[PDB]
């Protein structure tokens, strides 16, 4: 599920004029147009920051996994952080971040929460769910063996807890096999992370088309304002320059409108992601087909460059 | 002003003194850096995600509440 | 009951005090009010924009320009200000969609929390939700979510099952705690230890299969009635 | 599991349920003869 997009900022005077002194003064006659666009872009950026915070900052404390990583045979190595590599990311997290990959007044601001801090939040949530089950999300974290937590989760789906204890080894082996298979599925799948790729590609395409639109002359003799200033006297130049400014302003307004629509969509996606985190990672959901297909036992969060991956 | 300079991913912050200990994020800047006013001058620091505590997980240990508090909160 | 009622009253008073004192508790409605005010202010301010014309006052340009020449400037102003109002309408539509999503969430919360007891972790506030109370706001709804937060946790040693008479015993609706040297049965969310008995435990399988099983006695309520 | 009074409860007579079947229900206290 995508959570946040790139925080984009636009320079008005240089975008419209490309750092030309003459038309810069003329742009003032248009009024306070792009105070509104700057305000909208800033609002979108703060909304993305709020989305990331809400999705990943649901836990007040950074729980740490015990050094003795024995959980009744369950193997969370693929999801627990790796203490060797500097990134301190899990194997699945490393695979996810590896699969997906990505001036004339257009710049991208950095997110408030870095990848390391998001990974730290994910590790805290993972440790909480492994060590204390439902408790950490409803108050003080209470220690409990993982086998007992799994038995309790079985009771939530109408299965007597005696099933787990009489089949603890088999269930642990199947869980390990499934966790291992997730890695192979993610690596081999060509478009497993298609949504985050789509978001990044949409952002890049919007930026490129905004940049490419400048070359369009909008019916003018030329698209270079310097040439118009040089070889044309002002009386026949003001009209052409005003037309070019109007065209570029329309393009920028369209870009901001599309950015707002995409921001609303990603806000909805982030709200859904936070709801899923709350009802699957911090608890067991009786809702059908919400925390994955089949009767839900538990979910594990994994960081992504622009979203979150849930192992249901 | 040039009194102080500090590099950051989102740029460099002028007029703020970097500190080596973390606090809660008051004025976010970017790349995990937040600014706040503390005893007085503006300071820059890496935001703290919260207190760190490790549960004493064990094979045959469980914690059960002995009391309760019915706290009521407001939502807007 | 008395302690719970006192806690509820004290926490309600605490909500009153926090609302009275907190500077920006109700920011989620002041933000909408400010957004609407700013939208109106920018719509009105852009009225004065020249839009490349000699003057922004129609009566002035109509006086200092001939109709053939003033027509182009009038077209410039009309096009620009129609564009401004169209942009305002689009922003209003986006804000209306956001407000509709918020209102749908508010209605869902009202139904789940006020009219029932939601089992969702954080839909009716942090902790185990008990009930919620709706309160009206000028442009929204304020929910007072009552939740049960456990406190004063004590650590105990537990075993998955109890072995008695060569059979494994599991807790029907409780948890096994040892108190160090005496095993009992307690509910998950509260410490109410009780003696292990056939009434609160069920038997399934032998003691060998279960991992971590411990040895303890199970009391039979009918055992004393030998005669 | 064997049908007993512990895992079953009584409600009404037999003739009001469609598809009811005849079978024995063992009473755990019956052999005890306390
Ligand atoms: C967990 O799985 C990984 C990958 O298969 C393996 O390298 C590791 O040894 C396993 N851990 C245990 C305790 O078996
Ligand atoms: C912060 O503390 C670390 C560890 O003592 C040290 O290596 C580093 O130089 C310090 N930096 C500053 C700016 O004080
Ligand atoms: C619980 O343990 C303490 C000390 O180990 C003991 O004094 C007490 O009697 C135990 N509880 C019961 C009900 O026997
Ligand atoms: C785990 O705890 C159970 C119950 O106290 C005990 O029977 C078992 O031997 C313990 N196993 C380990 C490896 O500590
Ligand atoms: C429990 O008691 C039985 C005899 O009643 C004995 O055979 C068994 O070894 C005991 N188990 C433990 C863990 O001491
Ligand atoms: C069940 O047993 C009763 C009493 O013996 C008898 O009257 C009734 O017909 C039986 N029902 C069936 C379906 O055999």
């Amino acid at each position: 599920l995508p959570v946040s997009m790139t925080k984009t900022s636009v320079d008005c005077t240089m975008y419209i004029c490309g750092d030309s002194t003459e038309c810069s003064n003329l742009l003032l006659q248009y009024g306070s147009f792009c105070t509104q666009l700057k305000r909208a872009l800033t609002g979108i950026a703060v909304e993305q920051d709020k989305n990331t915070q809400e999705v990943f900052a649901q836990v007040k404390q950074i729980y740490k996994t015990p050094p003795i990583k024995y959980f009744g045979g369950f193997n969370f190595s693929q999801i627990l952080p790796d203490p060797s590599k500097p990134s301190k990311r899990s194997f699945i997290e490393d695979l996810l971040f590896n699969k997906v990959t990505l001036f004339k007044g257009l710049t991208v601001l950095p997110p408030l929460l870095t990848d390391e801090m998001i990974a730290q939040y994910t590790s805290a949530l993972l440790a909480g769910t492994i060590t204390s089950g439902w408790t950490f999300g409803a108050g003080a974290a209470l220690q409990i063996p993982f086998a007992m937590q799994m038995a309790y989760r079985f009771n939530g789906i109408g299965v007597t807890q005696n099933v787990l204890y009489e089949n603890q080894k088999l269930i642990a082996n199947q869980f390990n096999s499934a966790i291992g298979k997730i890695q192979d599925s993610l690596s081999s799948t060509a478009s497993a992370l298609g949504k985050l790729q789509d978001v990044v590609n949409h952002n890049a395409q919007a930026l490129n088309t905004l940049v490419k639109q400048l070359s369009s002359k909008f019916g003018a003799i030329s698209s270079v304002l310097n040439d118009i200033f040089s070889r044309l006297d002002p009386p026949e130049a003001e009209v052409q320059i005003d037309r070019l400014i109007t065209g570029r302003l329309q393009s920028l307004q369209t870009y901001v409108t599309q950015q707002l629509i995409r921001a609303a969509e990603i806000r909805a996606s982030a709200n859904l992601a936070a709801t899923k985190m709350s009802e699957c990672v911090l608890g067991q959901s009786k809702r059908v087909d919400f925390c994955g297909k089949g009767y839900h036992l538990m979910s594990f969060p994994q960081s992504a460059p622009h979203g979150v991956v849930f192992l249901h | 002003t040039g009194s102080n300079v500090f590099q950051t991913r989102a740029g460099c912050l002028i007029g703020a003194e970097y500190v080596n200990n973390s606090y809660e994020c008051d004025i976010p800047i970017g790349a995990g850096i937040c600014a706040s006013y503390q005893t007085q001058s503006i300071i820059a620091y890496t935001m703290s995600l919260g207190a760190e505590n490790s549960v004493a997980y064990s094979n045959n240990s469980i914690a059960i509440p002995t009391n309760f508090t019915i706290s009521v909160t407001t939502e807007i | 009951q008395k302690l719970i009622a006192n806690q509820f009253n004290s926490a309600i008073g605490k909500i009153q005090d926090s609302l009275s004192s907190t500077a920006s508790a109700l920011g989620k409605l002041q933000d909408v009010v400010n957004h609407n005010a700013q939208a109106l202010n920018t719509l009105v301010k852009q009225l004065s924009s020249k839009f490349g014309a000699i003057s922004s006052v129609l009566n002035d340009i109509f006086s200092r320009l001939d109709p053939p020449e003033a027509e182009v400037q009038i077209d410039r102003l009309i096009t620009g200000r129609l564009q401004s109002l169209q942009t305002y309408v689009t922003q209003q539509l986006i804000r209306a969609a956001e407000i509709r999503a918020s209102a749908n969430l508010a209605a869902t919360k009202m139904s789940e929390c006020v009219l029932g007891q939601s089992k969702r972790v954080d839909f009716c506030g942090k902790g185990y939700h008990l009930m919620s109370f709706p309160q009206s706001a000028p442009h929204g709804v304020v929910f007072l979510h009552v939740t049960y937060v456990p406190a004063q946790e004590k650590n105990f040693t537990t075993a998955p099952a109890i072995c008695h008479d060569g059979k494994a015993h599991f807790p029907r609706e409780g948890v096994f705690v040892s108190n160090g040297t005496h095993w009992f049965v307690t509910q998950r969310n509260f410490y109410e230890p009780q003696i292990i008995t056939t009434d609160n435990t069920f038997v399934s399988g032998n003691c060998d299969v279960v991992i971590g099983i411990v040895n303890n006695t199970v009391y039979d309520p009918l055992q004393p009635e030998l005669d």
